[PDB]
């Protein structure tokens, strides 16, 4: 058993916005939950994307998700994180 | 992006050759670059993949030995290494990227052009470019055809533009043809008006990259 | 392995007209993450496969909503609504959910237009080429549909064999038509030695066939 190594990015920036995105790499088993949270409540399926849980080429595997939100409001939002057992809860960098 | 690979290789049966594939205008280490073999009129197989961000690989098992893949992050580049080549590894070569965050589980969401491998002992050979006149025996309504007869040449590829570029409208370029020689050899045609046939100069630009050969021949009416 | 199989292998299809393709998996392909990795690329002529679809239904970004995926366990079909010329060239499908991958066969799409009788065009060896010691004659037949044509040559009214070779380019998407080149390669005294030097087609656009010819000088 291998545990993540969560990173989150910002992207995309304009009109006051920007794009933020959970990654988690390097794990093992396959099996993992990662979800946006605002104010602890997961985010809508239909307001978040997701990346596939495909593998590294080294035994371990990877997958994401990103969301769009306000400038502002990065404290609000944290990505839950939850693999064999752990779980753990991720902030937005600003 | 941009997804340059080099180009066509000829080599000798028995060694390797290392096909690259340069890129571009995107997040090189976010990306799986594939390889895929696609014999000229037959399907495609998989080769392998590498996650550029790991170096870490997946490997069809029927290429195990035969191909290494291999990435350079600095100057965003992937390498497949090819080794104890036959002449059934004669084939079109691509490398295709899974833009991993952009299209998630999408495979071969951009390629590249492709490298021609030719594996065979024959040595290299520029090709001999010879004139199809424009006449009465070319000349259909008020439109005529003319053309360049582009012989001889190992290996594949040959490319024809016509006045340096300027000319592709009513262009036919044609597959070349394997000779019993050895050899290739291929038409390259264009129907003009009957009445620029005086006035309008035509030339064929012949390149064969393989042998360092360019050729350009003037095509008059006879 | 999976074994992939398309159906049709050839797509004779009208303008406008509805295209469907079939790809038979051998087994199920739904990855153990539980996608199902079946991709849909279309390689036109004398370009490398562009992606249309993804995950069995998803269309790629800038392909047109005509352009539509489905299917579920071992049976799998693009369909397309509304076919343009743009549209012509090879389809393959492709499972990327269980090792080692696999593409289908190919499935062919041209487009099915009005039938055009080709301009027939012959060109004598050139002077330069003579003088190295063959003669190659080549016989031009452009932009006819459909592809099947025959080209016989004769020299004064003897019909050849065994000494020309043909190529025919993939379809053109401009106007949906073939050229075809049919190359006499003789040497230059058994060029020297006749005078009628004849390209004869035959087509179903032609009332009758069509021969074009000259005399040498």
């Amino acid at each position: 058993t291998v545990p993540p190594m969560v990173n989150v990015t910002r992207s995309e920036a304009s009109e006051g916005n920007i794009t933020v995105t959970c990654r988690a790499s390097s794990f093992y088993p396959r099996n993992i939950i990662l979800t946006w949270r605002q104010d602890g409540v997961s985010l809508s399926h239909d307001t978040q994307q997701w990346g596939d849980v495909l593998p590294d080429g080294n035994g371990t595997y990877q997958t994401w998700v990103a969301t769009r939100i306000s400038r502002g409001e990065e404290q609000r939002f944290t990505c839950y994180m939850e693999h064999s057992g752990n779980h753990s809860t991720h902030p937005v960098p600003s | 992006g941009q997804m340059q690979q080099s180009g066509a290789e000829l080599v000798k049966p028995g060694a390797s050759v290392k096909l690259s594939c340069k890129t571009s205008g995107f997040t090189f280490s976010d990306n799986y670059i594939s390889w895929l073999k696609q014999k000229p009129g037959q399907s495609l197989e998989w080769i392998a993949w590498i996650y550029a961000g790991t170096g870490g690989s997946s490997y069809n098992q029927k290429f195990r030995d035969k191909a290494q893949l291999t990435v350079d992050t600095s100057s965003r580049t992937a390498y497949m290494q090819l080794s104890s080549l036959t002449t059934e590894d004669s084939a079109i070569y691509y490398c295709a990227r899974h833009d991993y965050y952009g299209t998630s589980g999408a495979w071969f969401a951009y390629w590249g052009r492709g490298t021609l491998v030719t594996v065979s002992a024959a040595s290299t050979k520029g090709p001999s470019v010879f004139p199809l006149a424009p006449s009465s025996k070319s000349t259909s309504g008020g439109t005529a055809a003319l053309g360049c007869l582009v012989k001889d040449y190992f290996p594949e590829p040959v490319t024809v533009s016509w006045n340096s570029g300027a000319l592709t409208s009513g262009v036919h370029t044609f597959p070349a043809v394997l000779q019993s020689s050895g050899l290739y050899s291929l038409s390259s045609v264009v129907t003009v008006p009957s009445s620029s046939l005086g006035t309008q100069t035509y030339i064929c630009n012949v390149n064969h990259k393989p042998s360092n050969t360019k050729v350009d021949k003037k095509v008059e009416p006879k | 392995d999976v074994l992939m199989t398309q159906t049709p292998l050839s797509l004779p299809v009208s303008l406008g007209d509805q295209a469907s393709i079939s790809c038979r998996s051998s087994q199920h392909i739904v990855h153990s993450n539980e996608n199902t990795y079946l991709e849909w690329y279309l390689q036109k002529p004398g370009q490398s496969p562009k992606l249309l679809i993804y995950k069995v239904s998803n269309r790629f970004s800038g392909v047109p909503d005509r352009f539509s995926g489905s299917g579920s366990g071992t049976d799998f079909t693009l369909k397309i609504s509304r076919v343009e010329a743009e549209d012509l060239g090879v389809y393959y499908c492709f499972q990327g959910s269980h090792v080692p991958w696999t593409f289908g066969g190919g499935t062919k799409l041209e487009i099915k237009r009005t039938v055009a009788a080709p301009s027939v065009f012959i060109f004598p060896p050139s002077d330069e080429q003579l003088k190295s010691g063959t003669a190659s004659v080549v016989c031009l037949l452009n932009n006819f549909y459909p592809r099947e044509a025959k080209v016989q040559w004769k020299v004064d009214n003897a019909l050849q064999s065994g000494n020309s070779q043909e190529s025919v380019t993939e379809q053109d998407s401009k106007d949906s038509t073939y050229s075809l080149s049919s190359t006499l390669t003789l040497s230059k005294a058994d060029y020297e030695k006749h005078k009628v030097y004849a390209c004869e087609v035959t087509h179903q656009g032609l009332s009758s066939p069509v021969t074009k010819s000259f005399n040498r000088g």
